[PDB]
């Protein structure tokens, strides 16, 4: 947020609202919705962007993702999912039985094929939850599992 | 001496140390009541040989039975007494085959292999790309200067 | 032993001083790192440049204020009070012979060992734009912590609205033996063993993974039979579709 | 190192020189007598009257001859027993260092009892007791199995040798460089 004054003056000069999203008041909503024409004085209509050079966008986009791992991938989680592995492949199998026994109920109560069940979308956030979730637990153990080896010699 | 001298014991000078220095340990007059000095060779005996096998567990994984009974100074029925008793009481655990005669340290498998022992190869390449990264900048300031 | 973490707001920082001032390769902008270094975990909140002046003819001449030193740690003690001089950075590719020379000046007011920091605006090569070593004798001893990165709460999510695997991780560790290759080939040369001692250390340490070869080809095998009961189930969704997608077609025909 | 300090003459060189060798005839640990070599105390002081032990100890270690050094020491250092045994670890540690990657080519770790008895001019029954002894003080670790004929001895002690790992270290750089031209493209051009 910021705030500049107007009071007298500031007109008869090049067009303040029309940059970006200005010339609004549809009902009262804008921003915090305290403000309507207002806000402190004469709706400045702040503006907020960002520039950089060349070089400071080459930084942030190597050095962010998530935490520094980086530079070889390779043993730094290695040692750290493996051990976990174990522990992994009994938890993964519980989402898989509560997998089939959420699609056996469904249509077991519905002979109808109509809609009286409020279910305007009934399947396909169970077939989802069935399938992401699937989806998530074999690429986990593909991907990784390429480079959780690769000894060779 | 004597303390140290369970890790290496083979029981080769075992009778020839007790002849030439018996303060405490084959002739004791001190502070132990008995009729002769058989106490102080069964006795001393009994914790050699458990001594003997502790160390051999950590040094030698497969051994022939044939030798064990000669660097424990027992034969076939008395080296099967002495092991019984470790075993038993939760000290260490070794293997005895008897038709086989071998004896060999029975490295359990419990751990999962992979799953648990990996952890010693993180630290091979732990301080690779560590220590390369420091010689560096290192080597560059002799060669300039 | 000891970390060194540094915000991003001390690396996006000294990276600002060095276009402002228009310094060349013949300059090396200087400044002072700003934490706590009691703890085990070394983190830098606060950095600021100081009127450096660098000489190529001689390493022994240095322009640097001690007035400006003490008088901003004193002045930014209002923000901060976790804030005392842990050390300085300086920037530049290379550890010159100038950078030994000035590394006793701060030590004076630093209690703890003081920490050196490399800024490297090129950032040529690997990874680590930043470099982190620390001062200390027994002979000058420079050893390398490991260098982390870790910020607040505002301050990591911030990045995130600024910018809104495998090959490489192959690549970078194919590189690291051609390099490691050229560093003993210079060395035998130089001499003519015990910074080649060090790398043989790790060097050393189907070879002897022979053992573990016959179990690591089971528990591979025990991995795959997840992954096939997870692609039957990806499967099954497929024909699912499909009969639903007739249903939709079913519809079309007759209305 | 000190350059500036330690003011010393061709005299106190060779006093000093006493007790780095004598350290190393008893001493198992840190390399051998080479090290002392290493530094310049050979070149600054004489090559007989018992100073010599540095250079005929050197290759008794590779050869394995104890009549050299016997013959031309006195009685002192001889009567010990204990002498005569540490001479026989650092023999064998040139080789058990050899098991991993320092020069044979394979790089697989595989020793038997016919290979090491002619490496130590040892019998088979004094070989087996000098690894357990070696590896009770410190010096080495791992097993041995006397059923298949296998030692397995996990690396401890260093070595200031190099020029040998070069070679070997580029089976590690072209092998693994094969898979970026086929399994690195293969999935980068996907």
């Amino acid at each position: 947020d910021a705030f500049r004054l107007i009071d007298t003056g500031a007109l008869i000069n090049n067009l303040e609202p029309r940059q970006t999203t200005s010339n609004t008041g549809l009902l009262n909503k804008a921003n915090i919705q305290a403000l309507i024409h207002g806000l402190n004085r004469h709706y400045y209509s702040l503006n907020i962007d960002y520039h950089k050079t060349a070089k400071e966008t080459k930084m942030l986009m190597n050095l962010h993702k998530e935490q520094w791992q980086s530079g070889l991938k390779m043993y730094d989680y290695e040692e750290k999912e493996e051990s976990n592995l174990a522990a992994t492949k009994s938890m993964v199998k519980i989402a898989e039985q509560y997998s089939k026994r959420i699609e056996e109920e469904k249509e077991l109560t519905e002979e109808e094929l109509k809609t009286r069940y409020v279910g305007r979308q009934d399947p396909k956030k169970h077939l989802s939850e069935t399938a992401d979730e699937t989806l998530e637990n074999n690429i986990v153990s593909v991907l990784t599992a390429g480079v959780n080896s690769v000894a060779i010699k | 001496s004597l303390v140290k001298l369970f890790t290496t014991n083979e029981l080769m000078r075992w009778p020839i140390v007790q002849k030439t220095y018996e303060p405490v340990l084959n002739e004791d007059d001190l502070a132990f009541g008995g009729e002769a000095n058989k106490h102080h060779w069964e006795d001393l005996q009994k914790r050699v040989i458990e001594h003997n096998l502790r160390v051999i567990s950590e040094y030698y994984s497969r051994i022939t039975l044939l030798r064990l009974n000669e660097l424990l100074d027992l034969t076939e029925s008395q080296t099967e007494t002495y092991i019984s008793d470790l075993v038993n009481q939760g000290i260490i655990y070794a293997k005895v085959n008897r038709p086989a005669k071998i004896v060999n340290f029975e490295k359990p498998k419990n751990s999962s292999q992979l799953l648990n022992e990996w952890s010693h190869n993180v630290d091979e390449l732990l301080e690779h790309i560590e220590t390369i990264g420091h010689l560096i900048t290192k080597e560059e300031i002799m060669h300039g200067l | 032993h000891e970390k060194v973490t540094i915000a991003p707001l001390v690396l996006l920082s000294a990276l600002d001083h060095y276009e402002r001032t228009q310094t060349k390769e013949n300059k090396r902008c200087v400044g002072v790192i700003l934490g706590d270094a009691n703890s085990s975990t070394i983190r830098v909140t606060n950095s600021f440049a100081l009127p450096f002046e660098e000489d190529e003819k001689n390493s022994d001449v240095w322009f640097l204020d001690h007035n400006y030193i003490e008088n901003m740690n004193e002045m930014c003690k209002k923000i901060n009070a976790k804030e005392k001089l842990i050390g300085w950075y300086h920037s530049g590719p290379k550890l010159r012979a100038s950078d030994l020379k000035i590394n006793e000046l701060f030590k004076k007011y630093t209690q703890n060992n003081p920490l050196l920091l490399i800024v490297d605006v090129k950032q040529q090569g690997v990874g680590l734009p930043t470099d982190a070593y620390v001062a200390i004798e027994q002979e000058k001893t420079f050893l390398h912590l490991p260098c982390t990165i870790e910020a607040e709460e505002a301050e990591e999510i911030g990045v995130e609205h600024l910018l809104r695997i495998r090959l490489t991780n192959q690549l970078k560790s194919l590189k690291g033996l051609q390099s490691k290759l050229k560093d003993v080939v210079e060395y035998l040369d130089k001499v003519i063993h015990t910074i080649l001692g060090k790398l043989q250390d790790v060097f050393n340490l189907n070879n002897l993974q022979k053992a573990l070869t016959v179990k690591t080809n089971d528990e591979l095998m025990v991995i795959y039979i997840s992954n096939l009961v997870r692609s039957i189930i990806a499967f099954d969704d497929l024909i699912e579709n499909k009969i639903q997608n007739k249903k939709i077609q079913e519809q079309r025909v007759k209305d | 190192t000190l350059e500036p300090s330690t003011s010393i003459t061709l005299a106190e060189r060779q006093q000093l020189a006493y007790d780095l060798s004598i350290s190393a005839l008893l001493g198992d640990k840190i390399y051998n007598f080479g090290e002392l070599l290493h530094h310049p105390i050979m070149e600054t002081i004489v090559n007989d009257s018992n100073y010599d032990w540095l250079f005929q100890l050197l290759n008794a270690l590779t050869v394995g001859d104890f009549d050299k050094f016997d013959s031309l020491i006195k009685v002192q250092i001889s009567k010990i027993p204990i002498l005569a045994q540490h001479e026989s670890f650092l023999r064998q540690k040139i080789c058990l260092m050899t098991l991993i990657e320092t020069v044979f080519v394979k790089n697989i770790r595989m020793l038997s009892f016919e290979d090491i008895s002619k490496a130590t001019h040892l019998p088979k029954d004094n070989v087996e007791h000098l690894v357990m002894r070696a590896i009770s003080l410190g010096l080495l670790k791992g097993s041995i199995d006397q059923v298949n004929e296998l030692v397995t001895i996990s690396w401890v002690q260093p070595r200031i040798i190099s020029g040998d790992q070069i070679t070997k270290m580029k089976d590690r750089l072209v092998e693994w460089n094969d898979q970026v031209e086929k399994l690195g493209k293969k999935m980068e051009a996907r």
